[PDB]
């Protein structure tokens, strides 16, 4: 039994704001008990308005992102405009389902701006199920990040708190905190945190150091 | 789980079938019908695997109706039985086998009433009475005990009722209602459902 | 297999094979239809008489399904092919929709069969 | 005559009339011009409008970030060929993660468009292209023909009355390599304008422009976006 | 009429469609090859049909394997397709048999492919003739020429295209068996300048390539400096 | 390949200022048997690019055949364009992925080193299409025994000279000979710089066995 | 998941929970399990998330094509049949889908259960999903064809609620729809926590 | 099986045992495992009898046709390449451990191994089959650069004899062949002619 | 007799040119694009009072935001219309968005030259389509009208006529059209023009009219809505 899959680790995260989207990931690429490299981000720019995070089996992450890139150009050639965030999401759903019987071992989260300039996050399972979310964690440490986001961004289980709009600054603080917490406990998450901030002005990049053990 | 029965008298065939569609621990439908009208004087009763049963019976039904349209007269119960058989047998070793068990009941102008039994392997047997499903195990000996070839249709319905009462008493599955139809010289007649 | 283009355009936008097919129809026996209020009727000529003919075997009115029939004029062998194709289709429709065909449905099916035989190689 | 209906029939002069007839489809298309400097490749095209109320036919098509085309001849053939080019480009980025060199894409076109010239019942492609590109060897202008031959050009014009545009380009071609972008596009427009009846002028409605170079992905300029380039033909 | 298909013989036993294809090669400008002591040199009279074309546009000299050059005349799209066939054949040979294809075998294989297009109404003959040249220590220098009928022979010297005969008569003056490639390039340039009709077709590029001991059995373009000298020699020799 | 037959062990690579060095022993093993003791597991792909392979040696010879032919095809065109190290690494990633996706892998783990346009390239590809770049790589047991030493040096001094990279590789090859039971003390070192690709060998490391007398 | 539907005098009630799971991990609490096939036809999702979404989206495509070609609304019978015929070909390949196709056409209110095993059946009431057994108990004890509209809403909501309570794999919110003769309406979305407050 | 070949200046020597087995029944005790592929090119076969016979007949066809076409003797390297292509392509369906050896005018005596899996490597000498395991240490100690033809024959006959004594799947007679420009000389060592090494009694 | 993919000495495919002549045998259709929507109007061309007028359908819905008017050999239009419908639904399926009018027109136009007798499947298209099409709709570029003919050439038009009287109708269109024209004006204008060009007396059963507006889906005018617009005209 040749196995066509291996697990390569990686955590991803996206948050939708009023006028921004964050997509973040760690930079470790692992296999078994080893580190392949400390500098392998899991976020990929798709358009000026849309970034995708991908973790799971790296051979599929590479292939799938290359397929998405080709399809964005095919769309643009045939329709004379860039794909929207929502159209990329819908298309990804069908590409994943096309491999329903030999799946891409990839967890995907899209973050970007919708057609009204608002933050949008779409999260996927490996065979193409998806929905829009306000925020989402994925990959190796997702069970560690998700509950905290539920609580701190969703305000779940909290009484006597004003449900205020999420500022970029607080969203940023949250993202750095949860990955730092994840680097404490998930062996696969570490080395560095890469953060992409999508706004009307473009996409900018921050990087934060994480533990190397 | 699904019960079919047939009893052929001198000039009619009586058939009945349970009305349950089950799934896991629940009845999902209590007025299910397992009979398919092929022609004016032919019923096909079909049970077995989900999907296969309807896909198979409707394919037969459409082709028998097509035969009527192309030729202006209907396939005899025996021809239709052998047509049904040819299809099932030809699919047996294919990529698309159909996991279905059947009875075919009919009345021919010249041959009189007929009842055919077929299993999923596509063995075909003509019989004076027959049944399919686990319930057959508890009712065939009731039929052997009381059937006679000249049995009148009133006593056949009584005989049928004995079978169905035996399921209520002895069978572990809850089959509370049955469709009952008869076929003769004047076609297909719906009788009252037998219910508990 | 034989892939010759048979129906092609000529100068001025004619499709000569189709026109010639229409000439075949014009030499066929007359057929008439009237749509009543709650009846429909079809009548057709002849064709030749002939006492030694079995009448049953040459009708030009044909059931397609229980609720749809047709008459034709033209090449009777061609008609038989169309009729049988339509009869098959009526059974697919009932199969996948569980209604009888509308008359328009099966008309549209026949029409599109006929169109395809004006634009397909070898036919 | 007996020699002009099949691409598989050589005439007694060593010609293939069907291929020559296909070339006529390009000579009757509206003119387009392509030229290059050291740093940029430019396409300029006249768009024909059917009526006074029609938009004006697209002449310039995007192929990849580093490649665009201008067309003359059968529009349906132009799209089929353009779709082939696009796919060849996507394939090379998929396989090798780098742009398909322009001269290799053109070779693929020659090889693809030759095939139906040699098989019975097939026909040539009835379109000619000007191809603008930029890769490691710098800017390029190529031309392709229905004969499946292709050419590497300092500059070129094809379509109706292109002879005029070609003369203009020969007259000024020694200036092109050293031109800044604006100068180069001006030259393309002046060449194209030679193809017009004396009455008629370049307008924002009839001119389309395509540019690619070192710092610039293949970009199309139509309608109001051509006005910067048309002002200061002074 | 008897000349519309390669699958129809005329009553005299000719295949006119192949002859017509040959006429397309004879309308083309001239290419020559010469085999010599230590290799093979090719030269082509490459007519420049517009000053708008780049130097090197429409090459008529190709590398079909690392050791094998090809020189063509005729319809250029057909020649290029044949250069692809030859490439594919050399590539497949290396994959299957594990060594560089011998010139003669390559010539014979691509000739059979050319031949296959001279039998059928379904396809037309190729409108090109081509030469194949190589050199190795083991096989020495070899020059083959294939025509549209699929005939293939080996040569000491060869010319194809419209001044074929004039070129041959000049090639016959050379004692090429005793000359080196470095000497022969000059003579190739000389011969192209002799047969070029400067009244009738105004401008041409000389295209030169070679394969021999001096290139270590690789088929390569003649370097620019050597070509320019050969041109200058040819031009002054014309005087 | 479903079942690998003759196989090679680790391949190492490290970037240095002006190039990349790769190393691989010269052994083909047939299970535990050290069967073919003079085979090269390194390929010069073109002037800018070299490849070394672990795993099934027949599958490597197939890749070599295929890749060698692609480079010849490209050279025939004489058009000023060449496959960069990165392009060859891309090609190789697609080829392994595609074979993995047909459930018929090429059973290899590979290290691609190159030098083009002033940049050192070093990239990994495995039989499943997992591919990435890094300043140093090591396949097989090298991932466990050599990579820790490469990374430790690199963290103190990310930019190595050629001679430092070579010495560091030699130390790694010694450790492998001590601790990998499928290694062999006959190896090649291949280096790519501005000047092209050089393959040196057969090479051996010095070894020390003083610990054989430190048991009592 | 828990989904239910029932026909009654005033149309068809359709309700669902909103939870998705990957093994025991709660993947989402906000899944939309009722899909708008057209303005008079709903499909419910239970089983594999990707499978249900894909095949119901494909069904919506096909129904729309049908409507264009035929110049009339597809029947509930025909729509449900298209779905069964699509999935039949995949039996045994591990698709997991249980759906109810709910509409109102020329035969009046329509409700079909269709699944990846190949079943297709018409009926008055159904519940589908890991919570269905719990929904059936409550729905069956309160159901009547002559339920008033607001009573029908109460029943559906309560049946899904009670299923969310017992079944670890159902939860989130209860989403409720009503198919009427002139179209479906979205009637309410109630978080199960807010319903808990209310029903005690 | 035990198969071997050795290069010398001007040619090659090949050898094999002659045992075919099914389980531990000897289905042929005098098998000829050295099969001529062309006038001066042989293959030594081990593994599946059916597979190596089918592959050898196929390569014999390919090589013969190629050789007629070129009008020259084939290269040993070509014969090995053709075995390699077929053994590699079909590595999942074949059990074939092959040695190709012979003489051609361009490269002289050559030995190639194509072991299972379908790799190909040229060697000074090669051994294969199940019995080769038992002679690695012997051939590694005894091989000397520059052996004559006669020395190659004795070296081969000794190695094979040693393997045959130990390997239950090898035995019978030793078939040898020497190939050079002058042609192919075959012989059989049987019975007392097989080299003899005492069982080490107390 | 020559092959279907034979070029003339002018560089045109004979079959395509002849297909273009077949368009002139069709009834006149008109499209007009305004900032408030597009209208499509078509002469039915009734040949017998016994024919049912509503069974002549020369304007069809492609999708909710796109209609299509045809002229020429109507039977040929069916596969084109079906292709447009399938394509827009595919696009919706895959991308969850409506397909642009331009993109639909492109997709259909790529079938145009796909005929021939020795490249293709056992009984593929033998000849081009004898039809011209006006696609009118609204997408994110706003209202839009596109024309396509049997060459596979397609283009946006502010206003266009096709079929028998298209010269004529096109001249009147250049006369009446203006960029700022309202949709109601456009409707009236195209009914005035049909009335001129038609052999029969215009009325509410022998024409069809449809609109698409940024507000509102494809809408076929009813008998009664046509009668209303006919009063002034
Ligand atoms: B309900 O039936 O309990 C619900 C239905 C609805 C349509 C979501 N079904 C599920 O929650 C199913 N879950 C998934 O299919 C699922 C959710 C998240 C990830 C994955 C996944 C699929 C392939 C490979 C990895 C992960 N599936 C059901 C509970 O399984
Ligand atoms: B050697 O490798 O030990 C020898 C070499 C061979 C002659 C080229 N191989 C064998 O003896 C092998 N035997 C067979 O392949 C063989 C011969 C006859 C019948 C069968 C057989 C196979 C399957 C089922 C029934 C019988 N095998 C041996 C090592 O397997
Ligand atoms: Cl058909
Ligand atoms: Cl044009
Ligand atoms: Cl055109
Ligand atoms: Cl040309
Ligand atoms: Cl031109
Ligand atoms: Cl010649
Ligand atoms: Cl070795
Ligand atoms: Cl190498
Ligand atoms: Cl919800
Ligand atoms: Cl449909
Ligand atoms: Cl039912
Ligand atoms: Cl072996
Ligand atoms: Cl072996
Ligand atoms: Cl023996
Ligand atoms: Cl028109
Ligand atoms: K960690
Ligand atoms: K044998
Ligand atoms: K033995
Ligand atoms: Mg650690
Ligand atoms: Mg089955
Ligand atoms: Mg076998």
């Amino acid at each position: 039994r040749f196995s066509p899959y291996v697990f390569n680790g990686g955590t991803i995260l996206a948050i939708a704001g009023e006028d921004f989207a964050i997509v973040a990931s760690d930079t470790r690429l692992s296999e078994g008990f080893s580190i392949h490299t400390r500098d392998s981000p899991k976020c990929y720019k798709l358009t000026d308005k849309t970034v995708i995070g991908c973790s799971g089996f790296h051979g599929d992450c590479l292939t799938l992102t290359k397929i998405i890139e080709a399809r964005l150009k095919m769309y643009k050639h045939s329709n004379n405009k860039a794909m929207t965030t929502g159209a990329i999401a819908a298309m990804l759903s069908t590409i994943l389902y096309s491999r329903r019987f030999f799946p891409y071992y990839v967890y995907n989260i899209i973050g970007g701006l919708d057609e009204e300039g608002k933050g949008a996050v779409y999260s996927f399972d490996p065979v193409g199920s998806y929905q829009r979310d306000s925020f989402k964690a994925g990959g190796s440490a997702s069970a560690m990040l998700q509950p905290l986001l539920d609580n701190q961004v969703g305000f779940k289980n909290m009484q006597n708190v004003e449900h205020v709009p999420l500022s970029l600054d607080r969203a940023m603080r949250l993202v750095k905190d949860v990955f730092i917490s994840a680097a404490e406990r998930d062996v696969y998450t570490g080395d560095a945190l890469r953060i992409c901030i999508v706004t009307k002005e473009g996409i900018r990049e921050e990087t934060v150091s994480l533990r190397k053990d | 789980m699904e019960y079919l029965i047939g009893i052929q008298g001198p000039d009619y065939v009586l058939v009945a079938s349970d009305r349950v569609a089950a799934s896991n621990i629940v009845q999902m439908k209590d007025d299910h019908d397992k009979m398919f009208k092929m022609s004016e004087k032919i019923l096909l009763l079909c049970v077995g695997e989900a999907g296969d049963t309807v896909q198979f019976a409707e394919y037969i039904q459409k082709n028998v109706q097509l035969y009527k349209m192309r030729n202006g007269y209907e396939l005899s119960p025996t021809a239709a039985a052998n047509f049904t058989r040819r299809n099932l047998a030809d699919c047996l070793r294919s990529r698309t086998p159909y996991h279905v068990n059947l009875l075919l009941a009919g009345y021919d102008e010249h041959e009189g009433p007929a009842l055919y039994y077929m299993d999923y392997l596509a063995a075909l047997a003509k019989a004076p009475f027959a049944a399919h499903g686990y319930g057959a195990f508890l009712t065939l000996s009731i039929l052997d005990r009381y059937y006679t070839p000249t049995i009148s249709r009133e006593r056949a319905v009584e005989l049928l009722r004995k079978c169905l009462e035996e399921l209520q008493k002895r069978f572990i599955l809850n089959l509370p209602t049955f469709s009952v139809r008869i076929i003769d010289k004047n076609g297909i007649h719906d009788l009252d459902n037998i219910s508990f | 297999s034989y892939d010759r283009a048979i129906t092609v355009f000529s100068p001025d936008g004619h499709l000569f094979q189709v026109e010639y097919a229409q000439e075949a129809v014009k030499k066929g026996s007359t057929a008439v239809g009237v749509r009543g209020r709650d009846i429909v009727v079809l009548g057709v000529e002849k064709k030749s008489v002939a006492k030694l003919q079995d009448e049953r075997t040459v009708r030009k009115i044909c059931a397609l399904d229980d609720n749809v029939c047709m008459a034709f004029a033209g090449l009777t062998a061609d008609a038989r092919i169309v009729i049988n194709r339509a009869r098959v289709e009526c059974q697919s429709h009932r199969l996948t929709v569980e209604d009888p065909v509308t008359v328009e449905y099966i008309t549209r099916y026949i029409a599109s069969l006929k169109q395809r035989y004006t634009q397909s190689n070898g036919r | 005559n007996q020699y002009d209906n099949d691409v598989t029939v050589w005439s007694p002069q060593g010609r293939i009339h069907q291929i020559e007839y296909a070339m006529e489809a390009v000579k009757q298309g509206s003119a387009t011009v392509g030229l290059k400097s050291k740093t940029h490749a430019v396409l300029v095209a006249l768009k024909r409008a059917q009526s006074e109320l029609a938009a004006h036919q697209k002449k310039i098509l995007h192929v990849d970030n580093h490649i665009g085309i201008s067309i003359a001849g059968l529009t349906a053939d132009a799209r089929l060929l353009c779709n082939f080019m696009r796919q060849e480009c996507l394939d090379s980025r998929f396989v090798f993660d780098r742009p398909l060199p322009v001269s290799r894409l053109v070779s693929l076109i020659g090889s693809k468009t030759q095939i139906p010239t040699q098989r019975y019942g097939r026909r040539p492609y009835g379109v000619g292209l000007l191809i603008a590109g930029y890769d490691d060897m710098g800017p390029h202008i190529f031309q392709t023909c229905p004969s499946a031959n292709y050419f590497d050009c300092r500059a070129m014009s094809i379509g109706a009355r292109s002879q005029s545009a070609r003369t203009y380009l020969e007259r000024h071609m020694s200036e092109f390599m050293e031109c800044n972008l604006n100068e180069l596009v001006k030259h393309g427009l002046r060449a194209l304008r030679e193809t017009l009846p004396a009455e008629q002028d370049l307008t924002t409605k009839n001119v389309s422009i395509g540019i690619v170079g070192k710092d610039l992905e293949f970009t199309i300029y139509d309608d109001d976006d051509v006005s910067p380039f048309l002002e200061g033909l002074e | 009429g008897y000349d519309l298909s390669a699958s129809t013989f005329s009553p005299d036993g000719r295949v006119f469609q192949v002859e017509y294809a040959m006429k397309a090669v004879e309308n083309s400008s001239t290419a020559i090859g010469i085999r010599c002591k230590d290799g093979v040199v090719f030269g082509v009279e490459k007519l420049v049909l517009s000053k708008l074309y780049e130097e090197g546009s429409n090459k008529r000299l190709f590398n079909v394997d690392r050791h094998v050059g090809m020189a063509v005349a005729g319809l250029l799209a057909d020649a290029r397709s044949l250069a692809d066939i030859a490439r594919e054949e050399a590539s497949n040979f290396r994959s299957n048999f594990g060594y560089n294809i011998p010139l003669k075998h390559l010539a014979d294989r691509v000739a059979m492919y050319v031949h296959a297009y001279t039998l059928y109404s379904a396809v037309r003959p190729f409108g090109c003739s081509f030469m194949l040249g190589s050199y190795s220590v083991n096989d020495g220098a070899q020059l083959y020429m294939i025509d549209p009928s699929g005939v293939s022979y080996g040569y000491w010297g060869c010319a194809i295209g419209k001044a074929r005969q004039a070129a041959k008569t000049e090639i016959e003056k050379l004692q090429m068996k005793e000359m080196t490639c470095r000497d022969i390039v000059k003579e190739v340039a000389k011969i192209i300048y002799i047969v070029h009709d400067e009244v009738k077709d105004k401008a041409f590029e000389l295209e030169l390539s070679w394969v021999g001991e001096l290139t270590n059995g690789r088929h390569e373009i003649v370097p620019k400096d050597i070509r320019e000298e050969a041109e200058k020699y040819a031009k002054e020799s014309l005087k | 390949t479903q079942n690998p037959m003759v196989t090679g062990t680790s391949v190492l690579g490290v970037k240095f200022e002006g190039g990349v060095v790769i190393a691989a022993d010269m052994l083909g093993s047939y299970g535990s048997l050290a069967r073919f003791r003079n085979i090269s597991r390194i390929m010069r792909v073109n002037n800018s690019t070299m490849l070394g392979a672990s795993g099934d040696y027949a599958d490597f010879q197939y890749l070599k055949q295929v890749l060698g032919q692609m480079v010849i095809d490209e050279e025939l065109l004489g058009d000023g364009h060449s496959y960069s190290p990165r392009a060859i690494h891309s090609w190789l990633t697609r080829a392994m992925y595609s074979r993995r996706s047909k459930m018929n892998p090429l059973w290899n783990t590979m290290v691609i080193g190159g030098y083009a346009d002033g940049e050192s390239f070093l990239g990994y590809v495995d039989m499943l299409g997992v591919a990435y770049e890094a300043p140093s790589l090591a396949t097989g047991y090298g991932a466990y025994l050599a990579q820790p030493l490469l990374r430790e040096v690199l963290e103190k001094q990310p930019v190595l000279s050629q001679t430092e990279a070579r010495d560091l590789v030699e130390r790694c090859m010694r450790v492998l000979y001590y601790r990998d039971a499928r290694s062999y003390n006959r190896f090649q070192i291949a280096t790519v710089t501005e000047k092209g690709v050089e393959i040196e060998g057969p090479l051996s490391t010095e070894t020390n066995w003083d610990i054989a007398h430190m048991i009592s | 998941t828990t989904t239910l539907a029932f026909k009654f005098r005033h149309g068809v009630i359709v309700a669902a929970d909103s939870r998705a799971t990957a093994g025991a991990y709660i993947a989402s609490q906000t899944v939309k399990k009722v899909i708008e096939i057209n303005p008079y036809l709903l499909g419910t999702m239970a089983g594999g998330a990707a499978d249900c979404s894909f095949w119901e989206r494909l069904l919506a495509r096909q129904c729309r094509i049908y409507e264009l070609r035929n110049k009339e609304r597809i029947s509930v019978a025909a729509a449900s049949k298209l779905l069964a015929n699509m999935v039949y070909q995949y039996k045994g390949m591990g698709l997991s889908m249980g759906t109810m196709i709910c509409g109102w056409d020329k035969r009046g209110p329509g409700l079909y259960y269709v699944d990846s095993e190949g079943n297709r059946i018409s009926g008055a009431t159904f519940s589908v999903g890991s919570g269905s057994v719990y929904a059936y108990g409550v729905m069956d004890r309160g159901y009547s064809y002559d339920l008033e509209v607001e009573q029908a809403y109460d029943l559906a909501r309560r049946a899904i609620y009670q299923a969310t309570y017992r079944d670890a794999y159902s939860g989130g919110a209860v989403n409720l729809y009503h198919v009427r003769e002139d179209g479906w309406i979205r009637v309410s979305s109630d978080n199960v926590a807010d319903l808990h407050e209310k029903y005690s | 099986t035990t198969i071997m070949a050795v290069q010398f200046d001007g040619g090659v020597v090949l050898g094999a045992d002659s045992r075919t087995t099914t389980g531990s029944y000897i289905a042929n005790r005098v098998t000829d495992k050295l099969t001529p592929i062309h006038d001066r090119i042989f293959c030594c076969r081990s593994g599946s009898a059916a597979d190596t016979q089918a592959v050898a007949d196929a390569v014999t066809y390919q090589l013969g046709f190629h050789s007629i076409e070129l009008n020259e003797p084939p290269l040993v390297h070509t014969a090995a390449s053709l075995f390699k292509e077929m053994c590699y392509r079909y590595r999942e369906d074949l059990m074939a451990g092959i040695i190709i050896a012979g003489w051609d005018p361009q490269e002289g005596g050559q030995v190639y191994s194509v072991p299972m899996g379908g790799m190909m490597v040229r060697q000074s000498f090669a051994i294969g089959g199940s019995g080769s395991s038992y002679i690695y240490g012997y051939v590694d100690a005894t091989y000397r650069e520059g052996m004559t033809k006669e020395e190659c024959l004795q070296f081969t006959a000794n190695a094979l004899a040693l393997a045959m004594e130990r390997d239950g799947s090898s035995g019978g007679v030793i078939r040898l062949a020497a190939i050079a420009e002058s042609g192919v000389e075959r012989q059989v060592l049987l019975g007392d002619q097989i080299p003899k090494f005492a069982v080490a009694t107390l | 007799d020559r092959g279907v993919n034979t070029f003339s000495p002018e560089g045109r495919l004979f079959q395509v040119e002849y297909a273009i002549e077949a368009i002139k045998l069709g009834s006149t259709a008109i499209g007009i694009q305004t900032s408030e929507g597009v209208c499509l109007a078509v002469e039915k061309r009734i040949t017998s009072p016994l024919m049912e007028p509503s069974s002549i359908e020369k304007i069809v819905e492609i999708d909710a935001h796109i209609g299509c008017a045809m002229s020429g050999l109507i039977a040929d239009a069916k596969t084109l219309i079906d292709k447009a419908r399938v394509e827009t639904q595919n696009h919706w399926f895959t991308y969850n968005e409506t397909m642009t009018v331009e993109s639909v027109t492109q997709a259909v136009s790529n079938l145009a030259l796909q005929f021939g007798e020795e490249d293709a499947d056992p009984g593929a298209m033998s000849r081009p389509f004898g039809v011209a099409l006006l696609f009118g709709g609204v997408d994110e570029k706003g209202p839009q009208l596109f024309h396509m003919d049997p060459s596979g050439t397609f283009v946006q038009c502010d206003a266009r006529a096709i079929g028998s009287a298209s010269e004529g109708a096109q001249s009147s269109l250049q006369e009446v059209y203006h960029k700022s024209m309202t949709l109601k004006e456009a409707i009236k204008s195209s009914l005035i023009i049909l009335k001129q060009v038609m052999e029969e007396k215009l009325n509410a059963t022998n024409i069809e009219l449809a609109t698409v507006q940024p507000g509102q889906n494809f809408h076929m005018f009813t008998k009664e809505e046509l009668e209303e617009v006919i009063k002034d005209i």
